[PDB]
């Protein structure tokens, strides 16, 4: 939260990165950095190797990289997921009788939906198009 | 919890001569006039 | 000793000017609606060579005068680890 | 002339010219108040600087934070760059916010013929930053000789 | 959009992409689930994303109706949208 | 593309003088511009984040940044403003 | 509660007067980030975006999150309604 | 396999209900279930019943004027109240 | 150590529950959190399922989410076991 | 602390009338207490039990009964939202201004947790407004500490 691309690479990418090695059938690793402070590693396997197997090898070599991650990043959670690229679908929640605006949706949708379509076999990867309500304390500097 | 929501299991059994699906059907009758944001489910033997 | 500083305060000031820090953006979301500007802020960003390590600030003296890191120690890239020294027929030597 | 300013940051010579030769403002401005000035000056585009100030660009224009193109072609080591914009009239001791000048950051870059440019045009060596930091303070923290010799 | 540009300004493209589904292809294009802040991967002010839904083929008779004139007309109507690439697709048969 | 950024140097001289620490620095400047995650909390039954920021009026722009204050180990509220320069540079909003 | 969050206690006054976190920030339930803003036929929405584990089926799996879908739905508060604005299983279904 | 004619039933909290509500809910089925005996033998809770619990407050105001911390209040408590794992040592070769 | 079910509950239960994603043939998962200061998720899954792929799924999930964690409780460790109620003997040992 | 004792605690925390009623024609225990020191009494008003609690004071319970900490029923009554109860409580004697070990009173229960209502009948029978914690506080206190607007107009 609150990084450039750069921090991010130099401070996680490339750390995780470094330890992704000894991972069988492995074609080829791609990763972007970005000033979202988000980072995301692909690797891609043969046609045919486990999947299972594949994210257990990489897990494996993360937890090497973990303890060596800002403190910041570990509570955010890192993730390790086997999944298309692409969208099965997109499930849409609306309110028909506009008593809820798009964030009240969205933390509805996070806080009473998301966890079980996450944990449905056969899921992968569940994007929220929105963002879960978190306890908001906005500072004043004046104040301050 | 189950599947992460506050739950809290209940067990019993069908009256003698009764089948197990009939003492099911009714406690799932009872289940559908609990108040508003109650839900039931049924696990172990019975999921199955 | 000279100095009256110690490993740790040499530790510390490595931790502190050799950083990598999340500084936030302008304009970032939730923003004021019509901001124009996005921009990351960029503050610390890790040392790259000898040279910024050597003028690392230990500590001003009473006088102004300045204690570098250079000032208590050589500053140089070198082996994470001394242990391994290869040689083939003889002749200095890396491998895998 | 936001053309203007993308095209003087990509390099792209001649477009510059299109749009100078249909009146673009010279000394439009984006977001951070830089000017095509500014973006040729950083991007070390050499050629484009010149046909900027031909059409009579603000010279000394400055950034939001008080930086002229001058400050940007001295930072990056624009050896050509900094001669042309001193021969147009860059003022050689303009300072940013900051109290920074094109001595300081060339001194802080370690670049030797930017910095004799400079001063053959009347850097002022005692010229302090917000801090009271010289180009020489700044030669000597960073342990270059060559450099803290010249500036004595 | 490029970076630097705004969440605000990303959502005038979206409600331009989404004016285009709901006014020019009226007989075609059931729904618009528009996303702004997240494209192809990943997150950011200045990317956005539009999910369509066709009506059924049976309602959509012709060449001209069906997904692939559908996509190279919005892409070329879109094409005149200022500082954005805004780009209609089909998925290919097969991912990689 | 490469963007503009807002780059910031915390002057460690200047901060040693003041005695502010240069810990209380970047949390304030990262806590402020960019949020920072404090603990959790709970939300009707369910586990949720904490978060601290600046509220957006006072993080839209450059100027804000003299308007943080931070305390020094004298008691002395100090801005930013004493202890750093800033200028702009531009810098890969997504690098791969 | 925004309300319990309110009246932490930052510290007490020299007169004895208290400081609130109320006193020093406004206190809201919002998002963790406030980056995805997703709109559906224009109308305000949320939604999930679903991927496929690799190599699971498709139909099974869209089976699967309809069911978990309707044991939710007669729990939603009033007005909440779930819409299918982008599904690719449809067209392997009646494809075959 | 428990029993044949055994069934095992969860209720749920599907809306943040809470804890006490779900208990009322729960005895209003217990309750009922108990009208048909014809049906319904041994319906019963498998879990365990609220009890009484002794809640301690810490007065913040008064701790802050006192100038004791918290860590230290709560430490204090924990430690000696419900224990604490310091670290381990080494009884004849065992690490414990 | 020392913890009620809420604190247990609320502190480490409610967080390794919402980290049990994308882990292959789930049937069902329930959990007890109690005032012992101890908490027991149950993960049960299809019949047929690799046991050992499914305890490493959970095992790996778990693993990510322990930064989420308590201190104390990160200290204790968290195991993840396969389930079994079935002894092949007990050997009791006694003082006599 | 009796046969009939433990089942008029039990009974009267889960508000099953019918049994208090055959276990009041018995002859058991208003008084039992538990633990805690508890009686029926203090149960029904914690758990809201209004019929139970009518029947309890019929039947010579001690409406000022206190707990281990001090606390009486009305407390309970007046923290829990328990507003009709609250009323029955103080029609029976009451002490309106009884003291936990705390020093805290009904009034600064009813406060905290914002029962307007049961705050104005507790003035309304005698409640003094000027009471003071163990902390030197009052409801007007606890009410500007929690920013509550409405009852720190009620308490001028
Ligand atoms: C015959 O393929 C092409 C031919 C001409 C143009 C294009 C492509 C193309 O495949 C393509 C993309 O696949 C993608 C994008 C794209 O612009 C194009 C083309 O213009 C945009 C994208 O990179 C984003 O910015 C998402 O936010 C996402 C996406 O990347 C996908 C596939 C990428 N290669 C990436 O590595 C990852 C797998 O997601
Ligand atoms: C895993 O695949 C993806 C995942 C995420 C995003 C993407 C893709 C993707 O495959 C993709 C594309 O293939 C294309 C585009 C694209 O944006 C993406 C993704 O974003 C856009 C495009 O029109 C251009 O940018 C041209 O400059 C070219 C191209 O269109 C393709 C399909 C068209 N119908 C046509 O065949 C054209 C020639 O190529
Ligand atoms: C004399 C033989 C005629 C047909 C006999 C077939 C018997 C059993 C068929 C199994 C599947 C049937 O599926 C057949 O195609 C689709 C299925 O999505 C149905 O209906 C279809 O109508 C239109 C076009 O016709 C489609 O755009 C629509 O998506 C689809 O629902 C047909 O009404 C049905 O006949």
């Amino acid at each position: 939260p609150g990084a450039d691309a750069k921090t991010v690479q130099d401070t996680v990418t490339q750390v995780i990165e470094q330890n992704m090695n000894g991972i069988d059938n492995l074609m080829y690793m791609s990763s972007n950095s970005d000033s979202t402070g988000t980072v995301q590693i692909t690797l891609t396997f043969e046609s045919g190797t486990d999947a299972d197997i594949a994210q257990v090898q990489v897990q494996n070599k993360l937890q090497l990289a973990m303890p060596l991650l800002p403190q910041e990043v570990q509570q955010q959670g890192v993730s390790v997921e086997k999944s298309s690229s692409s969208f099965l679908m997109v499930v849409g929640v609306i309110n028909t009788d506009g008593t809820m605006t798009q964030e009240d949706i969205s933390d509805y949708v996070a806080a009473n939906m998301k966890d079980a379509i996450s944990r449905t076999s056969g899921v992968g990867d569940v994007q929220l198009f929105g963002s879960q309500y978190a306890m908001r304390i906005w500072m004043n500097p004046n104040e301050l | 919890r189950y599947n992460g929501l506050p739950s809290m299991e209940i067990l019993g059994q069908a009256a003698p001569g009764k089948s197990t699906g009939e003492a099911m059907e009714l406690m799932e009758q009872l289940a559908s006039k609990l108040p508003t944001g109650v839900g039931y489910d049924w696990t172990g033997m019975s999921y199955q | 000793n000279k100095f009256q500083l110690t490993p740790v305060d040499v530790i510390t000031a490595i931790k502190a000017q050799n950083a990598q820090v999340a500084a936030g953006q302008l304009g970032g979301t939730p923003p004021v609606k019509g901001q124009q500007l996005n921009a990351s802020i960029i503050a610390q960003t890790r040392l790259t060579s000898t040279e910024e390590f050597g003028k690392i600030l230990l500590k001003v003296n009473q006088d102004g005068s300045r204690v570098l890191l250079r000032d208590v120690a050589k500053i140089e890239l070198g082996g994470e680890n001394y242990d391994i020294i290869a040689e083939f027929n003889g002749q200095p030597a890396s491998g895998l | 002339g936001k053309k203007l300013l993308e095209a003087a940051r990509a390099g792209r010579d001649d477009e510059v010219r299109i749009l100078m030769a249909n009146g673009a403002d010279v000394n439009a401005a984006d977001v951070v108040g830089w000017t095509p000035l500014h973006l040729a000056a950083y991007w070390g585009h050499l050629e484009i600087v010149e046909v900027l100030l031909k059409n009579g660009a603000d010279v000394n224009a400055y950034d939001t934070l008080g930086s002229t193109p001058l400050h940007l072609a001295a930072h990056f080591g624009h050896l050509e760059i900094v001669e042309v914009l001193l021969k147009n009239g860059a003022d050689v001791n303009a300072k940013d916010d900051n109290g920074i000048t094109p001595l300081h950051l060339a001194a802080n870059r370690g670049h030797l013929e930017i910095v004799e440019v400079l001063l053959k045009y009347g850097a002022d060596v005692n010229a302090q930053d917000k801090f009271g930091k010289t180009a020489f303070d700044i030669s000597i923290n960073n342990g270059n000789e060559d450099l803290a010799e010249i500036l004595q | 959009l490029p970076a630097g540009a705004t969440q605000e300004r990303t959502q005038k493209v979206l409600n331009e992409v989404t004016h285009y589904y709901l006014t020019k292809e009226k007989n075609n294009v059931e729904s618009v689930f528009a996303v702004n802040g997240f494209g192809f991967a990943g997150r950011g002010q200045n990317t956005g994303i539009a999910f369509v839904s066709l009506k059924d083929w049976a309602d959509r008779p012709g060449e001209e109706n069906k997904v692939e004139a559908i996509t190279m007309r919005a892409t070329r109507a879109f094409s005149q949208i200022k500082d954005a690439m805004v780009f209609a697709f089909n998925l290919p048969a097969i991912v990689e | 593309e490469d963007t503009p950024q807002f780059k910031i140097d915390i002057d460690q001289e200047k901060a040693q003088a003041l005695g502010v620490s240069i810990n209380d620095i970047n949390t304030t400047l990262g806590a402020a511009w960019g949020g920072s995650y404090v603990n959790d909390f709970i939300d009707r039954g369910r586990v949720k984040k904490v978060y601290v920021m600046s509220e957006a009026k006072y993080r839209m722009l450059p100027d804000d940044i003299g308007d943080w204050y931070v305390r020094a180990a004298d008691g002395q509220m100090v801005p930013f403003s004493a202890f750093s320069s800033s200028r702009w540079e531009y810098g890969s909003p997504r690098l791969e | 509660s925004t309300e319990e969050f309110g009246k932490i206690l930052l510290k007490v006054n020299q007169d004895g007067s208290r400081v609130l976190l109320r006193d020093v920030a406004k206190i809201e339930l919002g998002g963790e980030n406030y980056d995805i803003i997703a709109e559906f036929n224009g109308q305000p929405a949320s939604g999930l975006g679903i991927k496929l584990a690799t190599g699971a089926n498709a139909l099974d799996t869209a089976a699967a999150i309809r069911a978990e879908l309707a044991k939710m739905e007669p729990f939603f508060p009033s007005g909440l309604k779930i819409v299918y604005p982008y599904d690719t299983t449809p067209f392997v279904k009646i494809s075959i | 396999l428990g029993t044949a004619t055994g069934f095992d039933f969860e209720l749920i909290d599907q809306a943040g209900l809470g804890h006490e509500k779900l208990t009322q809910a729960r005895n209003q089925l217990l309750a009922e279930a108990a009208k048909h005996p014809d049906m319904l033998t041994s319906v019963r809770p498998n879990g365990l019943e609220d009890t009484p619990q002794f809640k301690i407050d810490i007065d913040q105001e008064k701790a802050q004027a006192l100038g004791v911390s918290i860590n230290d209040i709560n430490t204090t408590l924990g430690a000696a109240w419900g224990g604490s794992y310091v670290n381990d040592f080494i009884d004849r070769g065992r690490v414990k």
